[PDB]
């Protein structure tokens, strides 16, 4: 099955409150692995997977200087794009990173990614071709040429296509036990009565892993998706994840309902009936 | 890992009967306490997540995250409790519970 | 819940018995256990669903089948001097999402 | 500045069986900024020993936060997450239901 | 693993 690692780097700033506020989340597809909070009583990086924990201490030393110098270029991201936009330091701002490959089924590298955002919006980013970039204003553009001069993504396509993916295979293999296992979702229906000529067939799905999952119902085959309330998917807190979709079934013609569940550690896709 | 006493603790009848296991994966989130008579089998008897204090009847686990050490305290030691307790450590999607080898307590 | 067949089993050197064990809980997870005087515990295998074996701390010498989701058998090739222990049985409703706590059976004693 | 409006579910890690020790989760997703107070009611008084995980966001920069507490629910007693954020006038509260 | 190569805006 295909996989992905992805890491995650918010920077909020406080005016008043002293230094940024600087988190730092690893993914490997739906587990995270490590993090660092700039708040928290350990200044390192602290791991949140059993599989990461077996590298050597010369793997945590190394993964603290780069978090941390992170932090510090988050850091100067805040003053220089509150110059860029011509903003006063009386208000808090955001600078979120993100950047990850991904692998398909072979494992061989299949895309990569880099981007920024400012205040909730896209700001930069590295397009496909892990050549070129995408910059929304001047502001940027700025940001573009600075990063064309300074040969960022060549630097990043080094690391995207050889070593994002080599780590990759080896946090797979190291927990092998873990990640490439594939929890198929326990699915089960509930009927609930809302008026005196209608019902609630609500379909669940629970402790499925990893969370892409699809909950579609169906009356007499074709597919209802306007009147059809789902939630997003959510987790449980051990690592699994939950999620269910409902309809308004007329009463009696709950026979004609069927929901359909798709998900990787399926064989098949379920097709699930009230009576 | 999973590292107790590996040892025969007396308490006396009355007392407070304290024991520890230390472990070795920081991301562990579930620690059980499984207690076994000699000859039965080990049954659970309390089970803690958060980092603190959890009392539920005579028993009293606790958990510390910082130092990777739970222990287990039980108060008015009974000749009822005199077994054999292993304490059991996991991590998050996983089914390998790690026991550690067990510390046999002696209540007369 | 949980029940293993050989009560007080006395065994022999060369392709010994089988000991199984079943539950009727509808378990998903399932799981052997070794215990000996100073070490505790020691998982041998365990299956997180019908078909699906995996190898646990100590699988040198062991081999064990699911079949079915109640029965998970587990078989012995050659009988040595270090398979005198207890061997314990237990099971979970699922490999995961569900509640982590464990289901011992009666267990097995057996020397050699 | 762009604004987000959270989204909230109030849920059990386990379904919910009366006498037995469980989690209670509340999941934030889908907000901006990451500036939001999560509190978990019981009976309508705050529970203080909530832990809640890290920070993270989604594809479109929108953050999402689970807080969870372990609890066990009684067919009286009445579970609920309050929300303030500051795409909010008045605090939100989503009562727990078991079903949902 | 972290990149490392250090990014300024």
């Amino acid at each position: 099955g295909s996989h992905s690692m992805r890491y995650f780097f918010t920077s909020v700033s406080r005016p008043g409150r002293g230094e940024p506020r600087f988190i730092a989340v690893g993914y490997v597809d739906d587990t995270q692995f490590v993090r660092f909070d700039s708040d928290a009583a350990s200044q390192r990086m602290e791991p949140r997977a059993p599989w990461i924990e077996q590298e050597g201490p010369e793997y945590w030393d190394g993964e603290t200087r780069k978090v941390k110098a992170h932090s510090q270029t988050h850091r100067v991201d805040l003053g220089t794009l509150r110059g860029y936009y011509n903003q006063s330091e009386a208000g808090s701002h955001t600078v979120q990173r993100m950047y990850g490959c991904d692998v398909g089924s072979d494992w061989r590298f299949l895309r990569g990614y880099h981007q920024y955002a400012y205040d909730g919006k896209d700001y930069i980013a590295l397009k496909e071709d892990l050549r070129s970039w995408t910059a929304a204003d001047m502001a940027a553009q700025t940001t573009k040429h600075k990063w064309e001069a300074a040969h960022v993504a060549e630097q990043l396509r080094a690391y995207l296509e050889g070593t994002c993916v080599e780590w990759l295979r080896r946090y797979l293999e190291n927990g092998k036990e873990t990640l490439q296992r594939t929890d198929a979702p326990k699915t089960h229906m509930t009927h609930h009565a809302v008026s005196d000529h209608e019902a609630t067939l609500r379909c669940w799905a629970l402790s499925f892993y990893p969370a892409e999952i699809t909950l579609t119902w169906q009356r007499d085959g074709e597919d209802q998706t306007q009147d059809t309330e789902l939630v997003e998917t959510r987790p449980a807190g051990d690592g699994t994840f939950q999620k269910w979709a409902a309809v308004v079934v007329p009463s009696g013609q709950e026979q004609r309902y069927t929901c359909h569940v798709q998900h990787e550690g399926l064989p098949k896709p379920l097709t699930l009936r009230w009576e | 890992e999973v590292e107790q006493n590996s040892g025969p603790l007396s308490v006396p009848e009355g007392a407070i009967a304290s024991l520890n296991c230390t472990y070795s994966i920081r991301s562990s989130t579930s620690f059980f306490w499984y207690r076994q008579y000699s000859g039965k089998s080990p049954e659970l008897i309390m089970s803690i997540y958060s980092n603190g204090d959890k009392e539920d009847g005579r028993f009293t686990a606790q958990l510390n995250k910082a130092s990777q050490y739970v222990s287990l305290l039980i108060r008015d030691s009974q000749p009822s409790d005199s077994a054999t307790y292993l304490c059991a450590v996991t991590t998050d999607r996983s089914g390998k519970l790690q026991f550690g080898a067990g510390t046999q307590v002696v209540v007369t | 819940g949980v029940t293993q067949t050989p009560k007080f089993q006395v065994l022999k050197t060369g392709q010994s018995m089988t000991l199984q064990c079943a539950q009727d809980m509808n378990h998903e997870y399932m799981a052997w256990y070794r215990q000996d005087p100073g070490m505790g515990l020691r998982l041998i295998h365990y299956s997180v669903g019908v078909g699906i074996t995996d190898q646990g701390d100590v699988p040198d010498g062991y081999k064990v089948s699911r079949s079915t989701t109640e029965d998970f058998p587990l078989r012995l090739l050659s009988a040595a001097p270090s398979q005198t222990s207890v061997y314990f049985c237990a099971s979970r409703p699922g490999a995961a999402g569900g509640r982590p706590e464990l289901y011992f059976g009666p267990g097995t004693r057996l020397t050699v | 500045m762009i604004q987000r409006t959270p989204k909230i579910q109030v849920y059990s890690r386990h379904p919910a069986e009366n006498g037995k020790s469980n989690f209670l989760n509340c999941y934030v997703s889908g907000f901006h900024p990451s500036d939001i107070e999560v509190d978990l009611l019981k009976n309508g008084e705050r529970i203080e020993k909530v832990e809640h995980s890290d920070l993270s966001f989604s594809k479109d920069w929108s953050f999402y936060l689970l807080y969870y507490t372990e609890f066990t629910p009684t067919e009286k007693d009445e579970y609920a997450c309050r929300v303030n954020h500051v795409t909010l006038s008045q605090p939100k509260i989503v009562k727990w239901d078991r079903d949902m | 693993l972290l990149f490392g190569y250090p990014v300024y805006v």
